[PDB]
Formats: structure tokens, C-alpha cells, sequence
């Protein structure tokens, strides 16, 4: 119940959660591990980790290249779970969620994929290409292995979707700021959806997509969300400093400090 | 949903939550259109007076001399655009218009779906956005130019392996943020429901015409209908009206490339593994890790790294049979039809002919009434076969 | 002869004495065949089940919006081979077979007649000999290869200007010493009798189908039928069934090239001088001395340096009207049909469309029912127009 | 009546006529004039002259190139008639026949073309591409200007053609040795046709096509023909010695001497 505790703790502090996203193994395994520790050290409340896929159809150019860089480095799903185990061995309480594509979890059995998550210490899993309509087996497998199935609540959702997401989801509800794909390039009135989700006893909502400025996370918290997820803004810093790993870390630090402070 | 998204284990709607309303919308538009005599006559009119429907059924006599095989060819090479792909896009374009949409998004590898999507839009006043992997753009100058001359915007995709795979990716990416005004014209009988069902339904003419045609010319249904399988649209269009006719064999032919053994093929239904991709549960060109692989074939049009769910299903229950043909084999059938029949077949269709040619040659004394779907023209491949 | 070799002053049989029996033979074979219900059904069967007959008549709505012109297009681009030339060679090949002949001799410039002659022979078991001027052979790699792949022997003619002109020469040269076993498949409605009459008769479907088609769709005959004129076969095929319909205008369009004024054109019927050549008395691309000149045009298929005698005759009596269209004009009509109708027209046919487009544009308020003969597909010209 | 006299004279000598063919202006006007004089000096009884055409459809490769060479030299029909006048001014009795294509004679009026022939002193004209069926205007124009219309009698001719050729023709009947085009490359039983033509009071028959050896002309005479026409064998000598005009003449001389002697 890693998310349960983080949110309860954050509430006692009347605080919002800042959750950055990165691709495991970008730009290299060793540098990626280093990035994640910097992310945690600078203040990230939880983590959203993506394992390299050949067809990230819900991702914009920034993360598309994160996958390309990770691939260019020879990172595999096996290598990722190895990475996840070390991260958990290092950081005991920080919630860990995986951004996954369907084939990677269906490949060697759905059940077997979630058992691995439990073994490694993963907390949640969001399968970008599985709608609620198609989530039955993923949900079931997740719950069975004490993994929280993360559901995306889009901005256009009707009452039926909302009631579904609230009932099935766990850990946190992924509130979609926008339509389209993952991108800091474009920004994104979630008041009604957040009240409705709170009304249906849904998991605390985390707003994701386009969140790239300190003001954006404070706005997320003010509306009633428990926090904000930011990815392309982080990945863009890795992209920016490929020739200077040390500079990468220091810049990653300043950004997530600015971002976490804005949720307090 | 109003219809079943699955064919047994196969199919589904594996798309991000955001595209679900766009898929339910499309489905209702289809169920309505399907029951609409006014849509039906509009589509039949375009197929007939614009496309060339009904296409011919040609008895190939010279080719089967000295054997007990009577072979016919469903002439989809005579359809406007030079391929069966035209039937489809016309009906999908009218569906977009029925939906009040005025924009079309398209996916293309060889260039054929793009050219057909572009022509349909030009005719129906739709604005066309087409996505092609950079490797294919460079590889297909003629079709790119044909597309542009038809008023379509061609966009190269440098992401991933820059082919059909990644093109299909940029299409959905775009569609997630534009489904409200744009319709994504998927190019085959695969992808998320309602596409495998829509494409079949809009390609059904083929088999329906063939049945009437063979019943006229021979007073009998065929022993077997054969068609190549890239993603499954021309094949399923041939099969459809004959599925309930249990005495008629349904044979789908997948590219074998350099040889199945070489691992250099495009035969997922038979030699690939089931996975989940492109909003579908279906057999796939996959790595051991679950990473999506590319399909290989002498014919660029059979490069879809997966296959339609209805085929995977028909295969599983034994209703349909799937086989594969290598490059040299397709090259041979290509060469043969040119010289004995005077018809230049697409290398795509040549895989289908090659199998019927085998069925004949291996058993010349077997009485057999065959119908091969010549899904397309081969002028396109004169250069390739030349080199 | 059994039939009149002349159309007023035009036509004739200007061949060396040696080829006369070969022309009288052919004529009797034609008069017999023409009266033969068994030949008639054999030809109708091939046209239908092999070629794609009947071709469509497409109403071009987007193209004529904002004017009082209703335009239709006789879709000869949808015929097997991609041009009206196929109708012809099929009937001429059966005539060769009726004559006990088992060999075909052919003449070709752009490559289109060669490809059609080659396909007909492949289908009908005739041995095909094709003659092409070296300049055209180098210029037409795709069609040469298409011809060879169809089992035809391609022979380059380095004599003279090495084009259609000299090819037509080597054909007759060969035919003089082989008419006993070989039939010379002339590619247009010109040359010595009985060819202008045979080609018309075997291209008549076009106009006959159009009449029935327009009477169905509009309940009225057109105000005018338009067709390009290279040698005159597609045009005459369109005109034929409408000649006795005096209310229907017959408009033939000749290439204007860079401009008539430039002397860089292929418009003999209107801007050339009557002479005697290729076994015919007809208007000609001639020098002041009487030396035969070459016809110029952006479209290689309209390079015949002369024109059919029936056209010259219809022109003289006022029954038909002939005009010309320049390269840029044809290029414009080509571009326009691609974008507003989604049809890629042959540059040959683009000359015909361009004129109908003028008839519209110059007088947008004139009520007009037009039918353009789209004698062919334009995939062939994608490269030319591109550069 | 130049042909009338030559044949009457040749008969009193129980001799056959040897008639060579050449293209006017091949390889040049001046060299061509020189060739023709050599032809006459070595023994030719009559001449068959071709004026350069762009489409000689009844000619094989040898003469095709004669036209090409003449064209390359800038020879025109006007230049030809000029050449013909000088030849007649030089040689008063030798019969002169023109090998013509239809367009060249129809160009500036058929009548006007034959008046020019009469003016220049031409004796006969054979229009290679005009059959008897189409010769009415050419025949009429020729007779009107005292020019003999030459008709080709093919080896396959039926009684009706034979009777036609005999009635219309004048000067000499062109007996076709073979089918096909003009060529020394291939050779070619004209007994019945020659008796029939003699039976119908036809003009003396001259055998043409493939005649390239001394034995061939003696054979022509033995069968009942009044002579033989030879072209490609002559033109081949011009073709052979383009780089040696002097050698050309001496070789042209030896050939026509051998050929004329064989008719005696
Ligand atoms: N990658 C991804 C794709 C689909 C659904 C959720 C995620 S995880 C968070 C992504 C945030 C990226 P960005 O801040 O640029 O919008
Ligand atoms: N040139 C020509 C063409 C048609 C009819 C007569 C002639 S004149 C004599 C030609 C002799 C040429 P060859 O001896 O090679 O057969
Ligand atoms: C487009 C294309 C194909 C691939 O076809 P599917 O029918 O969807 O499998 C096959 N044949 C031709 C000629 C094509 O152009
Ligand atoms: C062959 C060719 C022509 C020239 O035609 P004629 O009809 O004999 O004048 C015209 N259009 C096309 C498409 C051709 O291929
Ligand atoms: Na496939
Ligand atoms: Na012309």
C-alpha cells in the first residue's frame, strides 16, 4: 500500500504529489539509474517508469526518442526489471508505477508479468493501450499480485466511464489533462471530473500530459487533484544534456526542486 | 458495442482510452449506413460508374492446358486505381462524410492504400493527410507523386524502422487529437474493431460477384478460392460470401520471402506469435521479447507485420487454410501469367496465383474448379522484376 | 474490292503491287467475320470477360461546378492494358486466326500499341514480332520490357529518324515477304484500306456503349463528344455510332505541341498538307519538298505524323470539327482531373479533356452535355509531368 | 521512244538488256554523276534512277543507306532533276527510268511532275507504292507527257493482273524476281509469266530484285526476258568504296562489264 501511505502523508502536509516520468535505460542503464536517484533526491514523491517499446503509439516525439535512445543502448525488458529491483532495494517507500504497452505484458503471459512486478517491488502498472473495456485480465492479474491497475480518465469521459475508472482503478487515477499524445509542446477545466471521481471514491487523481511548469502543478492541486505527472519536460533535459551527464543531473535537480516546491 | 469486437480469441479494441469514443462513433455510423438504402445506393453508384464494378471473371485457358484444372481470375486489377483497395476507401470516405467529418487520415507502406485514399478524398471533397515511413517514401517516388497530384499531403515518418509499422503509429497519434473532425481510413481488415468488420463488409462485392459469376459460367460453386494475405482485406472480401458454403475451400496465401526457415518472411498467421498491437489481438512478427518486427517480401504490399483477426479465427476453427509462397515462386507465377495469358499481375497477387499453379502442377489429374483473386495490376512491379 | 477504299478524296491502297493480295484477303476475311455470329460472339466474349467491357461512363461533378456544363467521361482507362487500343487488337488477332495466320507483325511508337498487340497474341497463341524505332526503344524501357515479358520479340529500327514513321516502314517491308503466314496488326485507323474501316469497326463499342449509357443516365444524346486524335482510332470509335445523329457534335483534338505558330506540333489534319504515304492519301506532316516530317507532342502517343482518312473526310464535309491543344493546356487538364476527380488521365486524353474544359470555361453559362473519351490511363505519364 | 529503239536494237543483236540502279546524289552529286557515266561507259543499256526519299518502304538496307547518304549530302528532288538534265545532255539515246515514291510525285501536282520529266528527258517512271488499282492518274499524266508508266508484275500475279499490266504499262514490264524488298542478300520460274506477258503484247520484260551475278542475267534472258535490273549489287560497291572514289569507279566498271557481257 505504497500509494495509500504517500497520499495520506502528503495530505497531512496539505501537499500535492509531483511525479516525474522517464524511460528506463535512457540514455544508458548506468546513467538512467543515476537520473532516477537524482529525481528522488531532488524531491519526486513517486515514479512513473517506462520500459522501452518499439511502437509507443500514445507517445509524442520527446519520449519516442527516449525509447530510441534506450534501444540504441541495448536495453531490454529483462534488463528493466533488473533495474527496478535495484531501485526498490535503494528506495523502500517511494511508489513505483510502470508505463507499459500491451504486447510487453501479454508477451510471456499476463499473469507472469504481474508476478514479476510484485517480485521486483513495482506498485502500479498503466498499460497505455488497454481501455477499461479491454482491461479485465490485466486488472485481475494486477490485483492478484498486489499491483494497482492504473486507469486513464480522459477529459471527455461520461458518467459511465467515470464510475468504471473509480471502481476498477487503484493507487491513483490518471487524469488526462489533454487529448492527443505525451508532449510538453502543448498545454491542455478538470473541476467536474475531479469532484465526480472523489464522489465515486476513486483513487487520488494525478494529472498528466503537458505539465511542464511549476505553476501547472500548483494549479493541478488547487483544482482538487492529489498531484501531477510530468514526463516530456524531464526527458527533454536528458535530451538536452546527452554530451554532459554531470550537467544533466544538476539540471534535472533544479527542475524537480522547482516542481516539487510548487505542490507544497 | 453494437457488434462483437472479437472473432473467437482474435480482435478487440486495444487503443488508448482517448480513442474509444471515436471507435464507438464509427461503429454506430456503420450499423446505420449498413441499414441505409440511401447510403447503399450511393456506394453502389460510385462502385459502378466511378470504380468499374462489376469486375470481370476471366477463365485462364492457356495456363491450365494439359491438366484437369479449370482456373478463373477475379479481375480486381481492372478496378480504378489498379487494385481492390479502391472499393474500401470509397465506402469509408462516405462514412466519414455521413459522420459530418471532412478530413481523412491515412496509413501507407507500398503506396497503394495512400493512392486509393487520396483518390477517394479528391472525389468526395475530403482533405487528405497521408502518413508514410521515410524508407517507403524514398522507395516509392511514383506513388508519393501520384498521391500529391491528387491533392494529398504526404508526411514521412522517420520514427522507429520508418515503415508501415511506424506510419500506422503516427496515424493513431494524430487521430487521438483530431478524431472530432478527422476520420482515420485504416487500409486493411485489421486494427481495432470496428475496422476488420467494416473493411470486410466494404470488400464483400468481390466474393458476391464471383459467386454469381461462377454460377453463371459453370453452374457450380468453386472447389476453392485463393487470395494473398498482407493484412487480409482482399482475401476476406473474396471469402465472405462463401463462408457459409462449406463445400468451398478458402485459401489464404502469406508471403514466404526468402524462405520461412530463413526467418525472412511475412507469414505471421502461420509462423508468428500471437500478441497485442495496433489495437488488436492477433498473430505477429514479434521478437522473443515482444518487440514488434518487420515482415519481409519481394512485394512491398504484403509487408503488414500482422494479419486480420477474422483470418486468425477462420484458421483456428478449420474453415479456412493458410499457406505461404516464396519470392521466386511468386516471381514464377508473375512471369507465367504475363506470357500465357497476357495479364501483368501485381506481385502481391502473384503469391495467390503461384499457389493455384502448385495445386494444379502437383496434381494435374485432379479435377478442380479454382478462382484466384487477382487483387491488383503489376505495371508497378515491371522495374522490380526487371532488376 | 468489296468495300469502298475511300472517304471522298481520302484513303486508298497505296502499297506496292506485292501487298495488294494481302489487303484483298484481309478485306474478305473482315466482310465474312462481320457477318459471322460465331466470330461476333467470340469477340464480344473476349471484350467482356477478358478486357472489361463495358467500360464506365463517369459524370464529373467537381470539375464542372459553378458552370452550366454537365461532363461525362467514357472510361477507356479502365479497359485491360489501360487504353482503348485493346479492343482493336483483340478483333484483329481473331481475324488473323480466322485467316489461318499464326504470326503477328506490329508497329509502335509510345509503346502502347506494342503492349496491346503483345497481350492479344499471348492470349490467342500468336507469335508476335514488334517493330520500334531505336529512339523510342531507348525512350520507352517500361513498355519494351512489358512487351518482352509478354513473349513478344522487339526489334529496334535505326533507319531514318528511328521513330513511328520508320517502324511503320520496317513493318510493311517485313509484311511484303511474310503476308502468307503473318498478319500485320496496324495500330490506328489509318494506312491502306481495309485498315481504316477495320479499326473503326473494332473500336465502335465505345460510341455504341456511350449512346446507351447517356440515354440511360440523361435520357438525351450529348451535345458533343470529344476525343484526341493521334492517328484517329479512339476518336473514330467514339464518333461512329453518332455520325447519323446530326444533333451530336463530333470534336477531334490534335496536339498543338509548343504552338502551331512554332511549327512544333502534331496537327496534320488542320495544319499539314495532303500527301500520299503509308498506303494512304491523307493530310500530312510534310516538308515543302514532300519529304515526310515528324509530329511533335508532350504525349508520345499522339506522334503519328498523319491522320486517318475518315477524319479528313468528316472534316471536309463539315460533319466533324477538329481543333488543337498545346502541351501546357494538356498539362493543365491533366493536373485538374487528378485533383478534382481523382482520375489520372493519359496525356493523350488530356488534350481531349482540355478542350471540353475550354468549352466550359469560355462560356460557363452555356448549357452543355459533354462526353470526353478518356482513351487511356496516365500512370505512364507521372514521370514526364513530374520533371 | 527510247525503250522502243533500245529493245529493237538489242534484239537485232540477240542480246539482253542490263540495267543498273543507283540513288541520285549517292554519295554526293558530283561523285554520283561520275558513277552514272562510268555505269554507261562500262556497258549499261539503260538506267534506273532513284530520287532520295525519307520513307523508301519497298527498299532493303542497301538502298535505305543510299537514301541516307544522299540525304546526308543535302540532295533534294530539285537537285535531282538538275542532275537528270545534265545526264540527258551527255547521253542522248540511253533509256532513263525513275524509281519514285508516291508523295514525291503527288507533292506539287502529279501532272506537273511528269511535265518536268519530259522537260528533263526522262523516259519512264515507276512509282513503287502505286498498284495498278491506284495508277489511273499517274498513268494518264505519264502518257500525256510522253513518259512511259512502268508497272510491276509480281511472281504471284493472276491472269487479271497480267492482262492489266500488259495494257497499261509502257517501255518495259518490271518483272519481280521475288517477294519482299530490294536486296542482293537473297536471290529469288518466271517462264509462264513471261509467255503470258508476251501473249498480251506487254512491254519487254525486265527482271528485277536479287539479280547480282553474271549468271543471273543470262538466266533471265534464257527464260524469255528482254533483260535484268540490278541495284543493291551496284549500291553495295558505292557503300564499299566510300573512302576511295577512284577505286569505286574502277570496281563499278568491272562489275557492269561482267554483267553486260553475260547478256550477250
Ligand atoms: N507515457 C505515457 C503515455 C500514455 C499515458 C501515460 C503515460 S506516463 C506520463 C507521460 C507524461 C509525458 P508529458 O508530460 O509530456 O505529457
Ligand atoms: N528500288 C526499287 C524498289 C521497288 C521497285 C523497283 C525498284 S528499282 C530496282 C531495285 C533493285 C535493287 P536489288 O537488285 O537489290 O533487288
Ligand atoms: C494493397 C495490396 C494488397 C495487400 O492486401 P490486403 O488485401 O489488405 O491483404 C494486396 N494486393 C494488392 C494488389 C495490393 O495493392
Ligand atoms: C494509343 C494511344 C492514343 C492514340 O490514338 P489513336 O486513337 O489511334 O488516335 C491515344 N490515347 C491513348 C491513351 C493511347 O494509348
Ligand atoms: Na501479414
Ligand atoms: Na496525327
Amino acid at each position: 500500500e505504497r500509494y495509500e501511505n504517500l497520499f495520506a502523508q502528503l495530505n497531512d502536509r496539505r501537499e500535492g504529489a509531483f511525479v516525474p516520468f522517464v524511460t528506463l535505460g535512457d540514455p544508458g542503464i548506468e546513467q538512467s539509474l543515476k537520473i532516477i536517484d537524482t529525481l528522488i533526491d531532488a524531491g519526486a514523491d513517486a515514479l512513473e517508469l517506462g520500459v522501452p517499446f518499439s511502437d509507443p503509439l500514445a507517445d509524442g516525439p520527446t519520449i519516442q526518442n527516449a525509447n530510441l535512445r534506450a534501444f540504441a543502448a541495448g536495453v531490454t525488458p529483462a534488463q528493466c526489471f533488473e533495474m527496478l529491483a535495484l531501485i526498490r532495494e535503494k528506495h523502500p517507500t517511494i511508489p513505483i508505477g510502470l508505463l507499459m504497452y500491451a504486447n510487453l505484458v501479454f508477451n510471456n503471459g499476463i499473469d507472469a508479468f504481474y508476478a514479476r512486478c510484485e517480485q521486483v517491488g513495482v506498485d502500479s502498472v498503466l498499460v497505455a493501450d488497454v481501455p477499461v473495456e479491454e482491461s479485465a485480465p490485466f486488472r485481475q492479474a494486477a490485483l492478484r499480485h498486489n499491483i494497482a491497475p492504473i486507469f486513464i480518465c480522459p477529459p471527455n469521459a461520461d458518467d459511465d466511464l467515470l464510475r468504471q475508472v473509480a471502481s476498477y482503478g487503484r493507487g491513483y487515477t490518471y487524469l488526462l489533462s489533454r487529448s492527443g499524445v505525451t508532449g510538453a509542446e502543448n498545454r491542455g477545466p478538470l473541476h467536474h471530473l475531479i469532484e465526480k471521481l472523489k464522489e465515486y471514491h476513486a483513487a487520488p487523481a494525478l494529472q498528466g500530459f503537458g505539465i511542464s511548469s511549476p505553476e501547472q502543478v500548483s494549479a493541478a492541486v488547487r483544482a482538487g487533484a492529489a498531484g501531477a505527472i510530468s514526463g516530456s519536460a524531464i526527458v527533454k533535459i536528458i535530451e538536452k544534456n546527452l554530451a554532459s551527464p554531470k550537467q544533466m543531473l544538476a539540471e534535472l535537480r533544479s527542475f524537480v526542486s522547482a516542481m516539487k516546491a510548487a505542490s507544497r | 458495442t453494437l457488434l462483437n469486437p472479437y472473432f473467437g480469441e482474435f480482435g478487440g479494441m486495444y487503443v488508448p482510452q482517448i480513442l474509444m469514443p471515436a471507435l464507438n462513433q464509427l461503429e454506430e455510423a456503420f450499423v446505420r449506413a449498413q441499414k441505409d438504402p440511401e447510403f447503399q445506393a450511393q456506394f453502389a453508384d460510385l462502385l459502378k460508374n466511378y470504380a468499374g464494378r462489376p469486375t470481370a471473371l476471366t477463365k485462364c485457358q492457356n495456363i491450365t492446358a494439359g491438366t484437369r484444372t479449370t482456373l478463373y481470375l477475379k479481375r480486381e486489377d481492372l478496378l480504378h486505381g489498379g487494385a481492390h483497395k479502391t472499393n474500401q476507401v470509397l465506402g469509408q470516405a462516405l462514412l466519414a462524410k455521413r459522420m459530418g467529418k471532412s478530413e481523412i487520415i491515412a496509413e501507407t507502406g507500398a503506396g497503394q492504400h495512400g493512392v486509393a485514399s487520396a483518390l477517394a478524398s479528391a472525389l468526395l471533397g475530403l482533405k487528405c493527410r497521408i502518413y508514410m515511413g521515410a524508407k517507403d517514401v524514398e522507395r516509392q517516388s511514383p506513388n508519393v507523386f501520384r498521391m500529391r497530384l491528387m491533392g494529398a499531403e504526404v508526411i514521412p515518418v522517420h520514427s522507429g524502422s520508418a515503415t508501415l509499422k511506424d506510419a500506422c503509429n503516427e496515424a493513431l497519434r494524430d487521430w487521438s487529437g483530431s478524431y472530432e473532425t478527422a476520420h482515420y481510413m485504416l487500409g486493411t481488415a485489421a486494427g481495432p474493431h470496428p475496422y476488420p468488420t467494416i473493411v470486410r463488409e466494404f470488400q464483400r462485392m468481390i466474393g458476391e460477384e464471383t459467386k454469381a459469376q461462377i454460377l453463371d459460367k459453370e453452374g457450380r460453386l468453386p472447389d476453392a478460392v485463393i487470395a494473398c494475405v498482407g493484412g487480409g482485406s482482399n482475401a476476406i472480401g473474396m471469402f465472405a460470401d462463401f463462408i457459409n458454403d462449406t463445400s468451398v475451400g478458402l485459401i489464404g496465401v502469406e508471403p514466404g520471402g526468402h524462405g520461412i526457415e530463413t526467418g525472412e518472411h511475412g507469414a505471421p498467421l502461420k509462423h508468428g506469435r500471437v500478441g497485442i498491437y495496433f489495437g488488436m489481438k492477433a498473430p505477429m512478427m514479434q521478437t522473443a521479447d515482444g518487440q514488434i518486427e518487420e515482415s519481409y517480401s519481394i512485394s512491398a504490399g504484403l509487408d503488414f507485420p500482422s494479419v486480420g483477426p477474422q483470418h486468425a479465427y477462420l484458421n483456428s476453427i478449420g474453415r479456412a487454410d493458410y499457406v505461404s509462397i516464396t519470392d521466386d515462386e511468386a516471381l514464377e507465377a508473375f512471369k507465367t501469367l504475363c506470357r500465357h495469358e497476357g495479364i501483368i499481375p501485381a506481385l502481391e497477387s502473384s503469391h495467390a496465383l503461384a499457389h493455384a499453379l502448385k495445386m494444379m502442377r502437383e496434381q494435374p489429374e485432379k479435377e478442380q474448379l479454382l478462382v484466384v483473386n487477382l487483387s491488383g495490376r503489376g505495371d508497378k512491379d515491371i522495374f522490380t522484376v526487371h532488376d
